[PDB]
């Protein structure tokens, strides 16, 4: 069998799989009081992309299509195209277009457009509320709130580049975004379909290990924590390698390459998430040059050394 | 079991209007996005139209936008496609399909031929 | 040791190495009339990163640090930090912080900021002119033009997220950016240092093969063509594989995986660029599922089949 | 040293701990995709009541106090008293008054009242929407919708007796109640406090075992499934016995007294919930005289025989 | 064998055994002028259930089955089912289905129904007059007066949930219900069978001690007093414990756990009722945390200290 | 850390009005129910008033209904108690207190004395 492995990359060398920003740190905490079912950053260890996951980190939380002005307002409806500008097909066996945001919140960015006949261009501040009834990316429809009521042409290529998140600042700080609440991809009162499954630790004393970033904040007092289950580079690497899983669990050691010292060990479950032996909320303290090393296939009953 | 049954197809002249129906059973129907897809002779199936549970989100293939209208009645679990200004290239078998959890379901379809020709046989 | 290879990825599956956007197409043209010396997207086939090249596409053309307002203006001076907010060190053996823009132009994006004490946030449109006397990233100083004269606080974490490029529509259209003109990373009248070398084909009848994207335009009539010498994914892959070069030239075939038919062949040079046998400007027509396949190391006198 | 046990009672002889109705059956299913954090039916095996749990089966989802008419409506605000008509104290270390509903839904029942001076009485159809901003039992205020705007008197003892649940028949069938969504006990935009913890299986191949009833439906197409973690009789029994836990897990066998044969075994976790070894949704088929029997103290690493 | 005991539960922690409502207080009064023969709340001290007594309080005064409309009226005949919706068996050695009301009066509640095929539900105010010739629960027939003449369907699961009692306010106040008048469980002119026996004190100077609640009233001026001979929790406890009686009478002391002082003593007769030494009607004044404690086996001629 | 500091007490005349303040820090304040309690000499503490995050739900002890009014300003993280028609039996230390997750917190209190 082709040997399994994970990339030789430090945490800071890698990228969040749920928003186009670098990873910052490792975090673990209990999760029984919320549902951990992100759709980006989902990949089996033998390289099957799940949920809404696609390969490039720069397409995460972007949208492409043409826009229609909602007269009387500064709002525009975008009819979604595929990343390569091809027609988008709502009947594919996915929850939503690949790269669609997988949390409820207010994502701020910039809508840009080029007019093809003369090469004229324009960019405007834009916000997408993924909790809105007009957020229906699975059916190809997303509404943006912008700072213009006139600049954007119809039937011209238009792109949303995400920047960060905002919070209604007259409200209790850090109550949005809600990173563990999936959007309703087809709008109100419509069940999501074809989801990657929710994940949870399934061994005594274990917690999920999260790959954490801080999203930029553009207004108010947002909760900028963003946790993904797999670095985007691991998604990319498993897809490329396609090494078959020999058991349910790949045992990884986090090692300091200067000293060879193992700092902690963790379980990489073959369906694509990581657990550690710890109880409580904890920001891991790691050497900046540390990296993950696959050591052995184990079963689900392996007892990790406490971290 | 989930069941979908389309109806309303036939042979009609270019420019005319035609309404298709799809009767659903075996699931709540409400709560699920529904779709129309079509398959022309010698081609694979292509998306036509989609609608969410309450009908406040709809979308259409570029080739039928402005001419087709999708709608639904959740109490009777019926999906509809109103087709206007029909063109020869609209000829196809039309299917209703849905997705529930991680499985897709499609009806057997209803044939729609848009033609001024009227000599046909098995 | 390791057998060399390139990733099984289509053009549309990969990312530009000079701006955080997806690749779109392949282009070849003559380049003897100007100097081709980009600093991002530079990597040897055995995995040595060159110029300002780093691994994650989301960090390209980003800046972070603290800002100081220039009184009487809407401009702010950024004192650069490294990606982990550590002090930036101008004495490292690089031309500029990794990921610094490597072309002269006006890059528009958003400056975001968080106040440490209460988590309050703010974001404003911002433009960096990389031809400016105030553009000195090698020494940790970059100036931004913004739409505020009061909103950014001193001594607070601040980040620039790039979106696109702009042009002054009152002047000759598409006269900027100038993608092949390197900035002066330390400002006026100061030599750049530690550059990746200029690249040019030496084999008769050969031209560079460019991996091409269209950058978003935010205002005016910019030249939006952006050509990189290597996809960002090839940089990442060569770094990870670190496979030794068996000669100076790797022969690649571009293949349609459905039919097995080879569309063209090209030379991947050990020092990290690609050439094809063609004369003139040409937009390659490729199947969207085609990919590059490494077939053999070749000596210095190998003549490519005409593209 | 007092020996632990569970009562010798069949499933149909016991009572749901989350609504005043008998238990009907046993059910198991995966639970990573929702939060299992009920506040009624919560009790440790050594008799510590948790959440909003109290001992009386008939006080579950009952309210008592005085009512104030909401002028212009057929609605009344009940100012809560304790279940024994004493003053209610919002500063106790509980999430809400004991017996408060612990799910979001529309509970229909009857508001009754007696006039102290002459013994005159009155009763009216009433509904409490536990997802309402005016559902704030933690602060002693609960709004009822009735069929009168004038019959109830001020400063007179008033009781709500629950009957069943309703759903809006013009909307998707079985879309409410939501038995795994806790109310906001202090109203809109206010965090719940002092909750009994969420629960989850913590061993490979295990699922929660649920004690299931069917709530009466009073209108529309409600989801009448109601799952509790412990029968109310087990809450009552553990409270009375107060037998100390000798380990984390009490191993129970479900035995058929007609044959003496064990049908399945399960883990009763000392914090007060049950797990079984099974994968998938499953309605347990049990003999009518079967009952649970405590056999030995084990730990969280014990492997159960497959259910 | 096993030592007899009574539960350590306060009066207010316990439940009436003749209607699904909490106990409120202890009451004693003379009863030589009428027959005291309730059928719910009847249990021997060694755990033998008597009369119509069953174990859970939420089933008391409930009915379930299918209903048939009485043309020309708003009345429905319920054909009774067992709790699990199987046929009820009129030939069991009981006076009537377990939990049947054991007093003559008008009990108001709600009739709810679910349609099997689609899960549609409905609920209507309903009253059962247990003195009616059509009240024949022993033979599985009970008539309800409702506020509908068309809404209930045939052959669908239907349940009656009790709420309270009513009285005709145009007649002398508190003349009904009559809590010590048994219904005729098979209707007109048909002897009741398998009754638990009437109870009365035999020792001079003694009265029954009643566990008293106040039934909700839904209309008129009902007599809302409801006295049971045993708390439902004592029924449940004796059934579980099944401790053999060492004599005909268990001497209980009612104790204040703070001071340890005994407030009064009483005789718990092995056939399941309590007497005290007192003459006249008296609401006992007790510390809210007081509880009963078994101290000694005595006989029918033990002289209690005056209450 | 979570901090609460009450202020505004003093020695006042029966029938007068007094406004108490509680300054909070170390948590969002918004999003949490807040409470006033009081404790007089030789008496256990007793609940006075409660308020939810938006101030649309309030409640009061029977002994102060119609005389006291609770309010809050979430941006400044300040809780207020407006006390009108003060009576000698209102004398006590007034504490501000909250509950976060499974822990309770309360300030050191402010003394109110109503006397002729």
């Amino acid at each position: 069998t082709k040997p399994f492995s994970v990339p030789v990359l430090t945490v800071e060398e890698m990228t969040n799989s749920r928003f186009p920003i670098p990873l910052e740190k490792l975090f673990t905490g209990p999760s029984s009081a919320f549902v951990v079912q992100p759709q980006n950053g989902r990949c089996t260890t033998d390289g099957v992309l799940l949920g809404t996951t696609q390969l490039s980190p720069v397409n995460i939380c972007t949208f492409r299509g043409d826009v229609t002005h909602i007269t009387g307002s500064r709002n525009y409806t975008m009819n979604l195209a595929s990343q390569n500008w091809n027609d988008y097909d709502p009947t594919e066996e996915i929850p939503a277009p690949l790269g669609t945001p997988d949390f409820v919140g207010k994502i701020q960015g910039v809508l840009t457009q080029t007019t093809r006949t003369d090469g004229s261009t324009r960019g405007h501040k834009a916000t997408v509320y993924t909790g809105s009834a007009d957020f229906a990316p699975k059916l190809g429809r997303v509404q943006f709130e912008t700072d213009t009521d006139r600049d954007f042409e119809a039937n011209q290529n238009t792109k949303f580049t995400p920047v960060g998140v905002i919070q209604d600042g007259g409200t209790t700080h850090r109550n949005e975004p809600q990173q563990w609440v999936l959007p309703s991809y087809s709008g109100r009162n419509t069940h999501n379909v074809h989801l990657a499954p929710a994940v949870a630790p399934t061994f005594p004393g274990e917690q999920l290990l999260f790959f954490r970033s801080t999203m930029p904040g553009c207004s108010g007092y947002p909760n900028m924590d963003l946790d993904c289950l797999l670095p985007q580079e691991w998604v990319q690497y498993f897809y490329q390698e396609a090494a078959p899983a020999q058991s349910d669990v790949a045992l990884l050691r986090f090692v300091n390459p200067d000293t060879g010292r193992v700092l902690f060990e963790c379980k990489l479950h073959k369906s694509g998430y990581v657990t550690v032996a710890h109880t409580g909320q904890h920001d891991l303290v790691i050497p900046p040059n540390g990296y993950f090393r696959f050591d052995s296939w184990v079963n689900q009953f392996y007892t990790l050394a406490p971290m | 079991q989930v069941q979908l049954q389309e109806s309303g197809g036939g042979l009609v002249q270019p420019g005319s209007s035609l309404r298709l129906s799809c009767a659903a059973s075996g699931f709540t129907f409400g709560g699920y996005a529904m779709h129309w897809v079509r398959q022309a002779p010698g081609k694979g199936p292509e998306w036509v139209s989609s609608i969410n549970s309450g009908g406040d989100i709809t979308n259409y293939a570029t080739s039928v936008k402005g001419r087709f209208s999708i709608s639904r009645d959740n109490p009777s679990k019926t999906l509809y496609l109103q087709m206007n200004s029909l063109r020869p290239e609209d000829s196809a078998v039309y299917y209703c399909k849905t997705q529930l959890a991680n499985r897709d379901y499609r009806g057997q379809g209803t044939q729609v031929t848009v033609s001024s020709h009227h000599h046909h046989h098995h």
